[PDB]
């Protein structure tokens, strides 16, 4: 009991990089999925005012 | 750019496999940690159990 | 005729449009998912304390 | 003494079976949705408004 | 141009099929990003990276 | 011989701490099996029918 | 129209691939743990003592 346990904060570290490291990258991911519906919705949009 | 961004959705999950190896150094921790445990738990019942 | 062959293409349009929205949430949420998922593999783990 | 203290050893290792199976009921909860739930019924939905 | 209209839908409808398979993945996926931020507001609270 | 067996009951005790890690580790290589095909051999039966 | 539709799927799969490949890691951090379960069995052999 009077180890208020410092491996427990080493541990949390760890595992809360672990989920940066993945939560970052899939942010990074999933606006590019949404920045190409943006974009290529755009583009339709353009192409079919053009197309009217 | 929906093709430029399938790579870059590669090479996104190819830094994603960097942030999960900096996130498995400190998993490796924790399991080392966990291979502490069970020497500690051996060493703790083991002067629990005793001589003649 | 023209109006049930209207119908039948209504379903795909409506649906190829609805389906933009559908891959950018995709891509979100599948990596939204697994950065949680693999940051609970990490809080699977180990503390000690010491002497 | 060493027998109460090893006793109470296996009770913390105990504490630590019912962490570890806390984390057995997630990764159990996160196999069924998609597989068991998801395509299932969005699949029978759209498989109706296709065959239409 | 109804039928050259129709070849077009089941260009599109060959986008929608393969990306209603991800419909049903990402409609779960949400639910498992649900499950997993109660995972980790769970694992913390146990445990902790665990002890 | 209580000391020991408690010893080598916290022993069976790391045991089920690294059976519920087995555990979870094996419902982790399921779900993402189920993950990656889960939605896929759910949809093959339903959209081969409106692929056809 | 139709040549975005079918790369914004391949961008959504190519994320995919990889998170399911996270989770083989997640499962190679316990196939460490069944290594270390071995050294428990060890460990538990040793930890009985048995008395003397």
């Amino acid at each position: 009991v009077s180890k208020p346990d410092l491996t427990a904060a080493l541990r949390d570290v760890r595992q809360q990089y672990e989920s940066v490291a993945a939560k970052n990258l899939q942010e990074a991911e999933e606006w590019y999925k949404s920045k190409f519906a943006d974009l290529s919705e755009a583009a339709n949009r353009n192409n079919d005012a053009l197309r009217q | 750019r929906l093709q430029d961004e399938i790579q870059n959705m590669k090479e996104e999950m190819a830094r994603h496999l960097r942030e999960y190896q900096d996130l498995l150094n400190v998993k490796m921790a924790l399991d080392i940690e966990i291979a502490t445990y069970r020497k500690l738990l051996e060493g703790e019942e083991s002067r629990i159990s005793l001589p003649l | 005729d023209v109006d049930n062959a209207s119908l039948a293409r209504l379903d795909l349009e409506r649906k190829v449009e609805s389906l933009q929205e559908e891959i950018a949430f995709l891509k979100k949420l599948h990596e939204e998912e697994i950065q949680e998922l693999q940051a609970q593999i990490q809080e699977q783990h180990v503390q000690i304390d010491v002497d | 003494v060493e027998l109460q203290e090893l006793n109470d050893r296996f009770a913390n290792y105990i504490d630590k079976v019912r962490f570890l199976e806390q984390q057995n009921k997630i990764l159990l909860a996160e196999l069924e949705q998609l597989k068991g739930q998801g395509k299932s019924r969005l699949g029978d939905l759209y498989e109706e408004e296709m065959r239409e």
